[PDB]
């Protein structure tokens, strides 16, 4: 069961899931994620990279490193075996130097998501209303302008569709200069599932799917955070 | 424990705290109970008095030789627990605790102890810190507010004591017919969810209006589940206190709590099919319209006016509420062209011009309402010397009667003291009338807003 | 040509179109002129009548043995040009053309011709298609509307005829004192800019309220220049008709015009220091407060309430208007703690609790107003049996008198028929009172909005 | 006088200024523009590119081509002689195909403006109020969301400052993730000047400064359109 991921984390006193565990967990609820593999050797990493296909992304996996970018732990758009081996050793040291007191679970091999319209899907727990789903456009639209919609879970299709149409940046999803319309049904579908995750899993305090990239067909969660309580 | 039938329709009520002193709260409540005409048994409870207001008095509820359903308790806070024990001994189902001095002043332990004790006896608590309640179908006025309200189908629930009791009086001035007033105050036990469950089932109640500061932690999901289901049949208007960030922090301290999320309350009200009013005036204006009209069956709203200006004010106000007018049906246009001058406008609003006499209002209103392709009507009148406000109002009344149907109608009349009387005349006929075109249009917009809110809920309950 | 002194303060007025028939427009106007008490000469003009209403009648204005300043013209549209020529020969300065049937019905050529002919005689035109005008300081009622208004300092200009004449009546109900009513209708010649220039210089006029549908092409810059300078000393409230995209297209057809840009009108009003009202009720509520109060000199606004609920409604409403309350001055808190209970709240609003008797309203209001660190006061009252509305109102009045100063005050009272009367008592004393807390707060908000608008203008006029 | 440009255009029956004429015109009012050079030959284009310095931009100059991007008439970020010569002929033909017989005035050589916060400054004539200045953030903020402010000209400093603060995307100017605050004084200054252009020049029906790139220090008008009446 995917709950084994939550139970394992609680057993080891951890209050959040590692990146790969969070993607496994939401993937089991039917939310599309970047294809991933946990590599334990530079050799595993090349093999997994070929399986997944180029270009790939490599990320350090460690309970200590919560912000991978801010320690040289993220290598994006690797298109060759050599670029992979280069990124591998380089991440080992970028993190070995900035955090020498750090436990590596390994290095995540990950599919490189091509550019699209970025979204945020959140789950929070409101004191009155319990699990609540949050939606907004990615980047400055949520971070700077706070343009978000909320629905209390569980979400009906009607909730998911109206909360999408409600945000001020909604038009970024229906086609604009240099960008085709994106898959609104896939977004609705993920919002509903996000709500289901919140209703069902009491131990999940908070979840943040960010960035989520929307395409003319389908969406892909690129990063996922799950906090436990 | 969860059925409130005997709270609103008790056979026996005890009033604890009444005395020979007419200024005591308990005495005010007792006076209201008698003057409003309660037909069940009333038992004043007082340590020494042999009789109060002609009724045999007892020192304790447990001494009453009867099953007391409801005990209205008005004694000092340090005596309440004792009275609760006695009510418990007597088998009382509902404790209406008027008395203040509980959590709202920091005494949270006393308040929780109150509820704990009441629950140990299978008793529910309304309040504490409330002005009581009224239920018109049981001729029950157990408040120390005004002695009377107009009878009708509106249930009003208030978390605020002063504003609640004031609004209780204001319903008379605004001609709002009331089925119930419930002061819920501290909401330590019985809350809005429990009450909504009762008013859902009450055939006397058609509209519910709530002054709401906040909902208890962990209670919101149930609030949506219940309210959304009530909304399928009865409109709920909430006046939300603390609907701005600033106000939410303020009200947080007024009740001694942490600030609820504005955005999430708004989403919860949308999921509930609830209409949120930003002001008392909006709430009352909408309540009137919702209480006296069915929801429109479609979007064919007609605005009828004797002046372009009122019509444009109306068009703008509807537009602000996402309501857009479309061309009237040709049949209606032809009916009206029979008496109207050549340069009348039929774009919707239908402008029958400023020279329109009283009779054109009767004819226009009748034609509009009888037309099978008209779903709703807002009638606007600007006073001119060519007309009389009361003649226009009686024309509207006559047209509504003769049309026979029930299509939603609101009326906006602008003018001097004669319009003020005509508007009053219409509201006393339960025709929703207002002294400006924007308020009549905002009132009609509430009927549409409720139709759309109900549709939101229906869609959200659709089977997969 | 550009000085309107003799329009508002004429020595002689001719009424063209008056007759033995009292139902004629000209006859109604003549009646109003006489009943309202014009002290100049009135000359009824009629082809056959020897006398009308005790006044010598003449067949033409040019036969009048006197210099006629103003000719009020209500003859059929196809006779107007003839009357204009006669007035021109007679040296008439102002032609008040009541008569409709010009550009508003597609006859643009006739209207342009009307103005051309009037101008060839150095004569200006008001209208056409208007209900006339009133100027209270000249006891001049040259309208066919109500016979009377309350005297005061508000000038009301209306582009709408039916709504305009109705609002003339509504001012009485809302206790608004009027200096002038001007119907401008088709605005073929004299317009808002011309009127604002006159009202700028009129010491009888302190507030200007305009119902505005549109401004003529090429006239807007001059509108901003004049209105902005007027705004430095006198508030201007505009009720903009067609203030939505939908409504703008609607009103475009009502007057036969191209649709003005909503966004650019809004920026023009901002640059003019004008307050834009979205409704009649807002416009009148604000006009009352602005008419009876000086602008606040700082941001230290106090809200005084006997109920937390009303206080939170007020706080939310101020917040919607960008007005944020801050902690009261410590001296005021201390002054009030002298009589108030321990669990009163002093966060601002100052909650003197629901137990407050009438006199606490006198004492709180007085303390607030005398405090040197208080700039403005909104007083909120919820009716309870502990108080009387009229007693609270008299306490507020007494406090305002004894404080002696002029700080802005608004009052919101909620309750039954006794509150309605107390509110009427206050407004008849020219203390801005309203039946809900949000309206009292929105009215106070208008005083701050005007202070900020004036500041916008002062800043934009700064010399570099 | 810079008015000679307006008179010249009117004399030749044209109803808009060419890009170089428009930039010269607004520059004379003190609005910063890209350094520019009109090239009539491929050799002129290479020679001017050296003078200006790399990277450069090449744009077709033709009374016929009003939208240069949409006909392959704009070549951005050219860092070498070879890239320039490629762009020259490429534009000649991209435009020869979609626009035949076009009277080419030449090819405009201009410096490639470094990335910044894009703005739009507009001038229009409202029938009521006359010359009116328009402001908004570039890209989707004006184009898709219609997030714009207006002030009737002439503008005071108060008008310019308040109209900037008024647009919903205003925080894009005061610093956000990966972007420093930009020069608001420079924006204000350009807005007042745009207003002056409208008040003073009756024959100008409309002006569109888009994009205008804002920097921590100063702004630069990258494209300018001036329509005559
Ligand atoms: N697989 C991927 N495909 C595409 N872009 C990616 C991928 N992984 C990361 N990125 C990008 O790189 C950024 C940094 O990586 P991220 O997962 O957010 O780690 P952290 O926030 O801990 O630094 C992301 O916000 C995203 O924009
Ligand atoms: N000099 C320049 N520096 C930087 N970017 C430029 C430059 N010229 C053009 N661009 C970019 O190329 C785009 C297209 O060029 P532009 O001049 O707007 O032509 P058009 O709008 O006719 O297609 C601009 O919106 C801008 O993003
Ligand atoms: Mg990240
Ligand atoms: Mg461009
Ligand atoms: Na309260
Ligand atoms: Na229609
Ligand atoms: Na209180």
């Amino acid at each position: 069961s995917s709950r084994d991921l939550l139970l394992k984390a609680k057993e080891n006193g951890r209050k959040s899931l590692l990146e790969h565990e969070a993607k496994y967990f939401i993937s089991s609820y039917g939310i599309p994620v970047t294809n991933i593999r946990l590599a334990k050797s530079e050799e595993e990493a090349v093999n997994f990279s070929r399986e997944i296909g180029f270009p790939v992304v490599l990320k350090i996996v460690s309970p200590q490193v919560v912000h991978k970018s801010d320690v040289g732990g993220v290598k994006v758009n690797l298109r060759s075996e050599e670029e992979v081996r280069k990124a591998y050793r380089e991440i080992i040291e970028n993190v070995k130097r900035n955090v020498p007191n750090a436990e590596i679970e390994g290095i995540l091999v990950q599919e490189f998501a091509p550019p699209g319209v970025e979204l945020i899907i959140g789950l929070l727990r409101d004191p009155q209303f319990g699990p609540t789903v949050m939606f907004g456009l990615g980047g400055v639209f949520v971070e700077l302008f706070r343009d978000v919609s909320f629905r209390v879970a569980p979400l009906s299709e009607q909730d998911a569709e109206s909360m999408i149409k409600e945000v001020k940046a909604y038009k970024l999803l229906t086609g604009f200069r240099g960008m085709e319309p994106v898959d609104i049904e896939a977004i609705k579908d993920a919002l509903i599932r996000a709500g289901r995750i919140g209703v069902e899993n009491e131990e999940i305090a908070e979840m943040d799917l960010n960035p989520v990239i929307a395409y003319p067909k389908g969406i892909k969660v690129v990063d996922a955070r799950i906090i436990l309580r | 424990m969860n059925d409130l039938e005997r709270l609103f329709n008790p056979s026996a009520i005890a009033v604890v705290g009444a005395s020979k002193d007419p200024s005591k709260i308990g005495s005010q409540i007792l006076r209201n109970l008698l003057s409003y005409g309660f037909k069940g048994k009333v038992y004043p409870i007082n340590p020494t008095a042999d009789e109060l207001m002609g009724l045999k008095c007892y020192p304790k509820v447990s001494d009453v030789p009867d099953k007391v359903d409801v005990a209205v308790i008005s004694v000092p806070s340090d005596k309440v627990l004792g009275v609760i024990d006695d009510c418990g001994k007597a088998g009382v189902k509902f404790a209406v605790v008027i008395t203040s001095g509980f959590k709202e002043v920091g005494n949270e332990e006393l308040e929780e102890e109150l509820v704990r004790r009441a629950h140990s006896y299978g008793m529910r608590v309304l309040g504490p810190n409330i002005f009581g309640y009224l239920y018109a179908p049981a001729r029950l006025n157990a408040t120390f507010g005004p002695k009377d309200v107009l009878s009708g189908n509106v249930a009003f629930i208030s978390q605020s004591g002063a504003l609640g009791i004031a609004l209780m009086g204001y319903t008379v001035v605004e001609n709002i017919g009331i089925s119930s007033i419930v002061s819920v105050g501290n909401k330590a036990d019985l809350d809005d969810v429990d009450l909504l469950d009762f008013f859902d089932k009450d055939p006397n109640t058609g509209v519910i209006m709530i002054y709401l500061e906040g909902i208890a932690p962990g209670r919101g999901r149930m609030f949506i589940d219940v309210a959304s289901r009530v909304s399928l049949r009865k409109p709920i208007i909430v006046i939300k206190a603390g609907r701005t960030e600033v106000g939410a922090r303020a009200a947080a301290s007024h009740t001694g709590s942490i600030a609820g999320s504005v955005a999430i309350y708004e989403s919860a009200f949308k999921q509930s099919g609830i209409l949120m009013a930003k002001s008392v005036e909006d709430a009352f204006d909408w309540t009137k319209a919702l209480s006296w009209n069915p929801i429109p069956e479609g979007e064919r709203l007609i605005v009828l006016t004797n002046g372009g200006g009122a019509g444009v004010q109306s068009t703008d106000t509807f537009a602000d509420n996402g309501i857009y007018l479309s061309k009237p049906p040709e049949s209606l246009i032809q009916e009206i062209k029979k008496f109207v001058p050549p340069f009348a406008s039929f774009a919707n609003p239908i402008d029958i011009t400023g020279m329109a006499p009283d009779d054109w209002y009767y004819m226009g209103t009748l034609a509009a309402l009888k037309n099978p392709d008209v779903d709703a009507l807002t009638v606007l009148y600007c006073q001119t010397a060519v007309t009389t406000p009361i003649g226009v109002a009686k024309g509207i009344v006559d047209a509504i009667k003769e049309a026979g149907n029930s299509k939603p109608v609101t009326v906006g009349m602008v003018g001097g003291p004669e319009v003020a009387e005509a508007v009053s005349f219409l509201n006393k006929q339960r025709i929703a009338a207002y002294p400006t075109p924007e308020r009549a249009s905002s009132a009609m917009s509430a009927l549409y807003a409720y139709a759309r809110a109900r549709s939101y809920v229906m869609k959200s309950l659709a089977v997969r």
